[PDB]
């Protein structure tokens, strides 16, 4: 009697995630007559008017 | 004005500035150029030794 046996197995798992994200903003102002207060409070870049 | 970013400064901050305002810039020249502008007249030797 003779009595034999193979067994074999393999698993492979590879991942890759990539994420880019890219913002910008830009401001240009030119005011040219009275360089008083109001137009110091023109000159807010964040609010628009 | 540091302390906050928003319009409820920069109103008096304009206002100050009309008040008093600081020298925002300047050309600029060496000192002993401006001998030779000067009411004495020639001032040459003095104006090298200087320079
Ligand atoms: C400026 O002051 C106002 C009123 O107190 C406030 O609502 C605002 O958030 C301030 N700005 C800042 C902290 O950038």
């Amino acid at each position: 009697g003779v009595s034999v046996g193979k067994c074999r197995g393999i698993l492979n798992e590879i991942k890759d995630r990539n994420k880019r994200d890219t913002m910008v903003e830009d401001l240009v102002v030119l005011v040219r007559g009275g360089a008083s207060e109001h137009i110091t409070t023109l000159a807010y870049q964040e609010l628009p008017t | 004005l540091a302390q906050n970013r928003s319009t409820i400064t920069y109103r008096s901050w304009g206002r100050s500035l009309k008040y008093n305002p600081v020298v925002i810039d300047f050309e600029m020249q060496p000192i002993h150029e401006v001998l030779r502008h000067t009411s004495l007249g020639p001032l040459e030797a003095k104006r090298q030794n200087l320079r």
